[PDB]
């Protein structure tokens, strides 16, 4: 749990979130969101910094909770590098698919989070010796969580492309990772 | 906005 990359991510999300409370959501979005304009396509950070933005205490706490719990496990059991790679691929791919689904106005770490969910479960399943796993007791809630976004649970506009893309990506990485060693 |  006490991993550097785990905490460095939690720290950035809290910095950025606080920045969002001072400046306002939209003002941070104009700089951190996925490129809305192909002119902006060379502002490379935007492919990753969308993961840093949250729009409610609930949004961020719920994300950081999962991230601490799942990110921690991967960092501890598998190193900081494996975590970073998972975070960068899934922030890049789930941003990418989410932009296609509903455009560039989104953010949150849930893309990376479903990738961690997908990864920890598929990896604990195929490579038990890797010392990580996900309670069936959570992959439920994961499945409810994803399908609840499909129905926009009580007006909650969820990034549906991000969740599935992220989920898929984690499963691919864990499957590939569970063939070596 | 959409919440990932």
């Amino acid at each position: 749990r006490a991993g550097p990359v785990t905490w460095v991510m939690m720290i950035a999300c809290v910095v950025v979130f606080i920045a969002m409370q001072i400046l306002g959501d939209q003002e941070v979005m104009l700089w951190l969101a996925w490129p809305f304009d192909p002119t902006l396509k060379f502002e490379f950070w935007r492919y990753f910094t969308h993961a840093l933005m949250h729009f409610s205490l609930m949004h961020i706490l719920f994300n950081l909770l999962w991230w601490w719990y799942l990110g921690g496990a991967v960092e501890k059991r598998l190193g900081s590098g494996k975590l970073i790679v998972i975070t960068l691929i899934s922030a890049l791919l789930s941003g990418y698919v989410q932009q296609k689904f509903s455009g560039p106005w989104f953010g949150g770490l849930s893309g990376v989070v479903f990738a961690l969910m997908g990864y920890v479960w598929l990896r604990g399943e195929r490579d038990p010796q890797s010392g990580i796993y996900l309670q069936r007791g959570l992959i439920i809630f994961a499945l409810i969580w994803i399908v609840a976004g499909w129905f926009d649970l009580f007006g909650m506009s969820m990034a549906n492309g991000a969740h599935i893309a992220g989920l898929a990506v984690g499963l691919a990485m864990a499957f590939v990772d569970s063939l070596n060693a | 906005v959409r919440m990932a």
